[PDB]
């Protein structure tokens, strides 16, 4: 069976460089082209370049010319992709793929962020203009690193209508997410809604009361 | 009393892939075609240029038995004037064919639980086959402007593909063994004759 | 991206869906099209090569064709395991390399279609006092889980400062997504209105906020 096994997830600062490896098994390494394809989180596939593992000839996408180096070590059937002077928007899952992408590696996550361990700050998302029939409210869990954060509501007593979104990686190199709850508007003057935010990578734990607002 | 080694062809334990189809010359022997033609074992038995019932009384300079395995819905391609990947790139019969095409379902022999990938066929060729031509090459097929230089990639495709023979498949996708008998009458002493010749 | 695919398609189980791949003379016109299936959270896999050929072990429910500068993938006997993003690719003679389509998300309809509810939150008083301004557009309870989100400030499309999550499954099995517009307080107060526009199954809903009103 053909297999392409890649090295593990990387965290790099902007300006640094990343080298990802791809070990081939189950075929003649020099008989098939190798490509590198990247995929930013939630986006499409993007071809970076290719290397002939027999001749060692390389060909790169224009936008990576001067920044990427693709090499191969035939003695251990491994292809390498080195991307230099990393930018925030190079955060992606990077894949090696053989021939006309007829076999793919499992992918290597590279996260480019200048950030250290940091707890979030929590802001309230207040409901408005609903008297007595449903209202959305939530909390914005902002600027934390690394992932992940946990969010509950009223120490776990409120789960119906609760949804916590996946995080986004901001240009800052810090993560943010939101958690929302949908509730009856006629419950706002009485029921108290507190989001409990726990960041286990740091040791921050925050409780933020979300109350209606006075326009 | 020299009988022809037909059992060596029909009852052979393994058959060739259609792209590398086997040919056996039959010579200097007595052949009972009646037994084959009248055997219910063969689901396909269509002759061209000859009557099957007359074979037992004819003599020929030579007889060729070509054998291979294909898919059930590809048996129709083993006939004069057919088109398709089998007729075009693997085994071609001339328009003036003089012989018989015999075929029988081989699911119990050439299928394996999970797929038998031992039987191959040619899917790419810059050019159709000539009648009775055999092509066993494996050069990478260059579908574009750029040369392939012995490496597979975009527009650079290996020319053979493997059949997936699983006992579960419909009849159209099960393996069929095929034997094509060609009857040659050349300016030389006839050496193959039927018993009642 | 170089090849254009529909962002989204859906069909009921056991039916037939088709996914189009649109190119130009330099790529599809002269080169073979290929199709890839990417199951959620997994690596892509080859489905079709050289326009219509199937790799060993790929079900014949999948088929492909090319006509002119366009290609299509057809999936018959739709199964729920077919839910995935599908990408086409072909060699392009002008750019001297293989180009991708943007990808198509396939939904196999296993529940009723449901319109998104949308809430656009303005920056909080607390956040503004921290000298930040994030507009937060939350989208929930929609099916199939495929949306396009667009931001407009007054009359101009806003591309910079926008971050959007891919639809995520809710506890009730409908889908939800989030979008952020991160501004400085001065940018926030310099426009009269902001709007988050959510397109779902050909329908576009819009919510707006304004710095002076609530
Ligand atoms: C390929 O191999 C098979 C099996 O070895 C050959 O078939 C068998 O041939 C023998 C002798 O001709 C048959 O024996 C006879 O069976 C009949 C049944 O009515 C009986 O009346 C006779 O007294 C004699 O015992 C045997 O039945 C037959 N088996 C089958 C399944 O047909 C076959 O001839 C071989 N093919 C070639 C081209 O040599």
């Amino acid at each position: 069976e053909v297999q392409l096994v890649q090295s593990g997830a990387e965290v790099k600062k902007p300006g640094a460089s990343v080298k990802v490896s791809c070990k081939a098994s189950g075929y003649t390494f020099t008989g098939y082209y190798m490509h590198w394809v990247r995929q930013a989180p939630g986006q499409g596939l993007e071809w970076m370049g290719r290397i002939n593992p027999n001749s060692g000839g390389t060909n790169y996408a224009q936008k990576f010319q001067g920044r990427v180096t693709m090499t191969r070590d035939t003695s251990i059937s491994t292809a390498y992709m080195e991307l230099s002077r990393l930018r925030s928007d190079d955060t992606a899952v990077y894949y090696c793929a053989r021939s006309y992408y007829d076999y793919w590696g499992q992918g290597t996550l590279v996260t480019v962020s200048s950030a250290s361990t940091k707890g979030p700050s929590v802001f309230p998302l207040a409901p408005s203009s609903k008297s007595t029939g449903t209202a959305a409210l939530g909390c914005l869990v902002k600027d934390y690193f690394p992932e992940p954060v946990t969010v509950s509501w009223n120490s776990g007593a409120l789960t119906s209508g609760v949804h916590t979104f996946p995080a986004v990686l901001q240009s800052s190199g810090l993560y943010s997410l939101s958690s929302v709850v949908t509730v009856p508007s006629s419950s706002l003057g009485t029921q108290t809604y507190i989001c409990n935010v726990n960041h286990k990578p740091s040791n921050t734990k925050v409780d933020k009361k979300v109350e209606p607002k006075s326009c | 009393t020299n009988l022809c080694p037909f059992g060596e062809v029909f009852n052979a334990t393994r058959f060739a892939s259609v792209y590398a189809w086997n040919r056996k010359r039959i010579s200097n022997c007595v052949a009972d075609y009646s037994v084959l033609y009248n055997s219910a074992s063969f689901s396909t038995f269509k002759c061209y240029g000859v009557s099957p019932t007359k074979l037992n009384d004819l003599c020929f300079t030579n007889v060729y038995a070509d054998s291979f395995v294909i898919r059930g819905d590809e048996v129709r391609q083993i006939a004069p004037g057919q088109t398709g990947k089998i007729a075009d790139y693997n085994y071609k019969l001339p328009d003036d064919f003089t012989g018989c095409v015999i075929a029988w379902n081989s699911n119990n022999l050439d299928s394996k639980v999970g797929g038998n990938y031992n039987y191959l066929y040619r899917l790419f060729r810059k050019s159709n086959l000539k009648p009775f031509e055999r092509d066993i090459s494996t050069e990478i097929y260059q579908a574009g402007s750029t040369p392939c230089n012995g490496v597979e990639g975009f527009n650079c495709y290996f020319p053979l593909q493997s059949y997936g023979f699983q006992p579960t498949n419909g009849v159209g996708y099960q393996p069929y063994r095929v034997v094509v008998l060609s009857f040659e009458l050349l300016h030389a002493p006839a050496t193959v004759c039927g018993p009642g010749s | 991206s170089v090849l254009t695919q529909p962002p989204s398609v859906s069909e009921a189980p056991r039916q037939r869906v088709t996914i189009s791949c649109s190119g130009s003379s330099s790529n599809i016109g002269h080169n073979a099209v290929h199709w890839y299936q990417q199951l959620p959270g997994k690596a892509p896999k080859l489905l079709i090569y050289y326009d219509d050929l199937l790799p060993a072990g790929v079900s014949d429910r999948f088929s492909g064709s090319k006509s002119g500068t366009s290609a299509s993938l057809a999936i018959s006997g739709l199964q729920s395991e077919d839910e995935a993003d599908y990408y086409c690719a072909a060699w392009d003679d002008i750019l001297n390399g293989p180009v991708f389509g943007g990808g198509t998300k396939l939904t196999v309809l296993g529940q009723p279609k449901a319109n998104p509810t949308v809430t656009l939150f303005p920056p909080s008083s607390e956040e503004l006092q921290a000298n930040k301004a994030t507009l937060v557009c939350l989208i929930s309870d929609f099916y199939p889980g495929a949306v396009t989100v667009a931001w407009k400030a007054d009359g101009s499309p806003v591309k910079a400062g926008v971050e959007t999550t891919k639809p995520s499954k809710q506890s009730n099995n409908k889908y939800a997504a989030s979008s952020y517009l991160s501004l400085t307080p001065e940018q926030w107060k310099s426009h009269r209105s902001y709007s988050c526009q959510v397109t779902h199954e050909g329908s576009t809903v819009e919510k707006t906020v304004a710095p002076t009103e609530c």
